[PDB]
């Protein structure tokens, strides 16, 4: 899980 | 005149931008896994589907002004997927921010003809902010007939996982993929939702980003229901 | 021996109506007529919804702030859904007191799913009449999310203007409450507010001595973050 | 008609  | 024409020759264009690689900033992996399960769920939906990479802020700003001077005539829609970096109302090029106004305004009612009166989607994959959610337990209007997609709430990060793709356009295409055939658009957005916000929980190392939640942004200013079925 | 929210509590729920017209002088701003016409019409449509309505006239902006921390005080365990119409002058994610402005953040934050527990997972609505901006429309031819189940209806779009017409009241509540009024018995409310949406696009154009003010259109701006469809008849 |  990674945020844009 | 309930529900769009939707039987045009043609459904229309489906442009995704998909951007991966940047500045100093995160390449943005799973991306391309987002971008393929969209070029084939619109390919089934019979949209004419065009893929561009790694574009700059100018060639985001050229490429819309120029799909937007094609004659749409004989199209029913229009779609337009943005995969990348972001900021509240903003996307990133490769070399920097973009306002997504800007991109939006060429399809205004009254600056492209060919497509007043149908319907124009915005689908966008990009953060809107830094805020984490923690969960719990006549005339017609030159903004109307656009629907913009967002991933996230307003001020939100939005999640993308690196093997699977981002949660938003995972639930998007697989919604699509069961519903096309069968539910309004609005109807199928609302699934997603549903998908996003109940099957997706962050995990990370990182305790601050750890059990997060996400909440997708249906913004719709469409003045008619929308079918792709027909 | 579910994709519709559950709306058989024993209540459909309260409709808060907001409803300021006169203006401290000192702040500058003048007077939004026809906004009574438009909260009349308001009750009596939210009547037949069957909610508990209640009214509330030319609020300070510490009362707007206090009156909402209050009803998310309430318990809402009986009740299927919540309703908060605010009808004013605004700017793009704010709406006036008679005395000066709130965050509209700050009242639906109020509402989140963590803060107000005995709305979570219920379809929570807010209506707004309010500018949101000075644009003007020329037209031509295990857990949930805290901001899930959210539905803004708001009368303009991001960085416009909202028409209101004196003696007829705005027209977005207008238009709102005839397609209740006419649909709230076939209709999903997503496909309501669609027909809002035409209305106001196609059946209003502004009329002004000003040219800079006249002949001007308006499409409203649905925002929504529920996550099942929202009916307001019911089995 | 009216601005708000």
């Amino acid at each position: 899980d990674e945020v844009d | 005149d309930n529900s769009y024409k939707m039987d045009y020759p043609e459904m229309g264009l489906c442009i995704i931008i998909n951007n991966k690689n940047w500045t100093g900033m995160t390449s943005r992996s799973g991306t391309d896994v987002d971008a393929a399960n969209l070029r084939e769920t619109f390919r089934n939906l019979k949209y004419e589907v065009r893929n561009k990479n790694d574009l700059t802020r100018e060639e985001i700003v050229e490429l819309m002004r120029d799909v937007s001077k094609e004659d749409h005539s004989k199209r029913s829609s229009f779609v337009c997927v943005l995969l990348s970096h972001g900021e509240e109302g903003i996307i990133f090029g490769t070399n920097g921010p973009v306002d997504l106004k800007k991109i939006t305004n060429f399809f205004r009612g009254d600056r492209c003809r060919s497509l007043t009166g149908k319907p124009k989607l915005f689908i966008i994959q990009a953060c809107r902010g830094t805020e984490l959610d923690c969960g719990i337990e006549h005339k017609i209007p030159v903004e109307a007939d656009f629907l913009y997609a967002y991933s996230t709430a307003p001020g939100y990060y939005s999640w993308r996982n690196s093997k699977d793709g981002s949660w938003f356009i995972q639930s998007l295409c697989a919604m699509l993929k069961q519903y096309a055939d069968k539910l309004e658009f609005m109807h199928i957005l609302t699934r997603v939702n549903r998908k996003v916000a109940t099957e997706f929980e962050s995990f990370s190392f990182d305790a601050t980003f750890h059990a997060k939640k996400q909440i997708p942004c249906i913004v719709s200013m469409l003045t008619k229901e929308l079918y792709f079925y027909h």
